[PDB]
């Protein structure tokens, strides 16, 4: 519901995962040439991995699985685990260092 | 910022006010630890002129002089910035740039600061020699170089940010501000060297 | 915008009226890959010392000097300032090129 309209509905293909709420749902919609009811009644209760590809790419809309990638190639950001840093026990500080 | 959850939690918690009663501490920013631009927003009232470049060179030969007298790890004349967290008097700074305004010069056309015409009392002694510490300005003589008496010539350096000055003495008048001008242990002596640090 | 012209009237070059030292030397002659600025004497053209005029040819940008100034010395700015290959000497030239 972001995305500048006009440049969206340039895109060739779409790819539509799960979408929980209705604004989102509603500019796909307004942003898509070959619609099936059926199919675009699916979005909200989409599996984890399903996908509708829909566009210029495909002969029919279409909802897939996507083939899961090879153990060990995982999407993941380093971000802190903070559960793991908290529960660790305090130790003694040294600020200068940090000033 | 309502002071809602002091109550909360009773002992499982440090408690920073700005006026402390039995056990909770102080809160205290020194003025030092704030860039140019934040310290000149909350101190002159944001300054646009002239005046601001007068300010900035100050403060910057201020840090100058402390970074000269008091020796600080990794930090050089070549690699001061004026954002460099380095303590600097304020007190010493507003009486400069305050003196170098009001105060006359006993000799015209040069304005030399050993050439300064206070105005002596009877005894001999000047009525107001003006304190550093204390915001009391110095006393000056009359501007008046006719002729039967000396020739006093006024000051022919100072700049027009008399009233930006006058706010900053008052602020430093203002016991509200004593978080930031008058922190407990952070306080800036006049050669520039406090209690503790900012770790 | 900042050093001044040893006489008045002309700004040129070559009579930067900088701050000198006791031995003769300047206090600060100044860097340009380091970013410290040069010291100058002051501005005063009354009796007793030299007429002293600041340069009139400079303009109104000193704050956005200042600010670039600033920038320059960031670490956070490496990858567009300091880059390693592309890093331009005083006389520009570079180690390589955009190939």
């Amino acid at each position: 519901s972001e995305i500048d309209s006009t440049i969206l509905s340039q895109c060739g293909t779409l790819f539509a995962l799960r979408m929980n709420n209705s604004s989102d749902r509603n500019h796909v919609l307004g942003a898509v040439s070959d619609s099936f009811e059926g199919l675009m009644g699916m979005l909200p209760t989409l599996r984890t991995g399903e996908a509708i590809i829909i566009g210029e790419s495909v002969r029919l809309p279409m909802r897939t699985i996507i083939s899961p990638p090879p153990f060990g190639r995982r999407p993941d950001s380093l971000d802190p685990d903070v559960t793991a840093k908290w529960s660790n026990n305090r130790v003694q500080g040294d600020y200068k260092e940090v000033l | 910022i309502h002071g809602e959850y002091a109550a909360a939690f009773k002992g499982k918690a440090k408690v920073y006010k700005v006026t402390p009663s039995n056990n909770e501490l102080k809160l205290s920013i020194p003025y030092w630890a704030l860039t140019c631009d934040e310290f000149l927003s909350v101190a002159f009232g944001g300054l646009e002129g002239s005046g601001r470049n007068a300010l900035i060179d100050k403060i910057y030969e201020l840090k100058l002089q402390t970074l000269k007298r008091q020796e600080y790890e990794g930090i050089n004349e070549d690699s001061l910035t004026v954002d460099t967290p380095i303590p600097f008097s304020i007190h010493k700074l507003w009486f400069d740039l305050y003196r170098a305004e009001i105060s006359t010069h006993y000799v015209q056309g040069s304005h030399s600061e050993e050439n300064e015409a206070l105005l002596l009392g009877e005894d001999g002694n000047p009525v107001q020699k003006g304190d550093s510490l204390k915001v009391v300005p110095p006393i000056y003589m009359p501007h008046t170089q006719a002729q039967g008496a000396t020739k006093i010539y006024l000051s022919n350096r100072g700049k027009n940010i008399r009233k930006p000055l006058e706010g900053l003495a008052s602020l430093l008048k203002d016991p509200r501000y004593e978080f930031l001008f008058n922190a407990d242990d952070w306080s800036v002596n006049l050669d520039g060297k406090t209690n503790k640090d900012l770790d």
